[PDB]
């Protein structure tokens, strides 16, 4: 039901299984529960799994959908690793 | 109303959600059931503020409005050694470096 | 092939902007050409006179990501039993969409090139949301 994301600097994140298979990246890399990211610091994988929240949250509810707040300081970095996830 | 919280400790995070009408021990089960430790071995804080087991989450104020998904409320843990809790710590998440010029 | 249908008959309507963008209205002529309305501020509605099959969709006025309207892309009026709401909404990005659209707003496209990514985040950043690339499609 949980699984373990583990950031470049040791932060280690638990989401719910489910939440985490929404990235088929992550996806391969567990078919374990533990994933190591070598390249992704925690600053942004902390943005990734709240994008996990938000996406599960308010896909298909048509009520009004918020924007999802990305800090310029981190968008770059969070653009890569959003890319190599495919997120 | 769902609150969406994150419970933290040393460097560990966990990302789950909750009823603003749940309790701190109905928090605390959620842990441990992650981390397995028991609640009688857990406390948990909003900011410094040690958080009673039967409040509600809503009444230690984590309300859909502040606990969002994009923007999730956190809840601070500690750990009891054998007798004696641990001070409340939590790493702080790495530094973003220096924006480029370009921006 | 994608284009409004010249019904000539009346559908009034209402543009709900529920979305933190300015809001760019766009209606497909009798042709398939796409036609800017004047824009709506976030939050905002206005209430427009149409016809029955006629097509619209929404757009970013100043970048052009594409938006919800009623969920789905196009939005087109139908019998009036009175006005119809047309609710605008953001569509759930995906991750990267909505890094590439902070990342562009920050940018200028001539410095795109001087960003230290892989060359493939450059094309990716050049290719903007572009509303006849949209509506190429079956
Ligand atoms: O998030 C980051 C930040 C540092 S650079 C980098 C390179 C590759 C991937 Cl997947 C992620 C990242």
């Amino acid at each position: 039901m949980y699984v373990k994301l583990i950031s470049s600097d040791g932060h280690e994140f638990i989401v719910k299984r489910e939440h985490a298979l929404t990235s088929g990246t992550i996806k391969a890399m567990l078919s374990t529960n533990e994933v190591n990211f070598r390249e992704i610091p925690s600053h942004v994988l902390s943005k990734v799994c709240m994008y996990f929240t938000y996406k599960v949250r308010y896909t298909n509810s048509s009520t009004e959908i918020p924007e999802f707040p990305i800090a310029p300081e981190i968008a770059l970095e969070l653009l890569m690793a959003a890319n190599f996830l495919d997120c | 109303m769902d609150v969406f919280l994150m419970i933290r400790r040393h460097k560990t995070t966990i990302f789950t959600d909750a009823k603003e009408s749940s309790t701190v021990f109905e928090l605390k089960r959620i842990v441990e059931g992650i981390l397995k430790r028991p609640p009688d071995e857990q406390r948990l804080y909003k900011d410094d503020q040690l958080l009673d087991d039967g409040k509600t989450l809503g009444e230690c104020g984590f309300t859909s409005q502040t606990a969002r998904p994009q923007a999730p409320a956190t809840v601070g843990l500690a750990f009891r050694a054998d007798d004696t809790f641990e001070a409340l710590c939590i790493e702080p998440f790495s530094s973003p470096p220096e924006l480029p010029d370009v921006m | 092939v994608l284009r409004s249908v010249n019904s000539r008959e009346p559908s009034q309507v209402i543009f709900c902007n529920r979305s933190p963008r300015v809001v760019l209205p766009v209606w497909l002529n009798f042709d398939g050409e796409p036609q800017p309305y004047p824009t709506l501020p976030p939050g905002t509605g206005r209430r427009i006179h149409s016809y029955r099959g006629h097509l619209w969709l929404f757009r970013d006025a100043g970048t052009h990501d594409g938006l919800l309207v009623n969920q789905t892309e196009l939005f087109v009026p139908s019998l009036n039993v009175q006005p119809i709401f047309a609710n605008i909404t953001l569509p759930v990005y995906t991750l990267k969409e909505r890094c590439l659209q902070v990342v562009r707003s920050l940018v200028k496209p001539e410095n795109y090139r001087r960003l230290d990514i892989v060359r493939s985040l450059y094309e990716d950043l050049e290719d903007h949301p572009n509303v006849q690339k949209d509506l190429e499609r079956l």
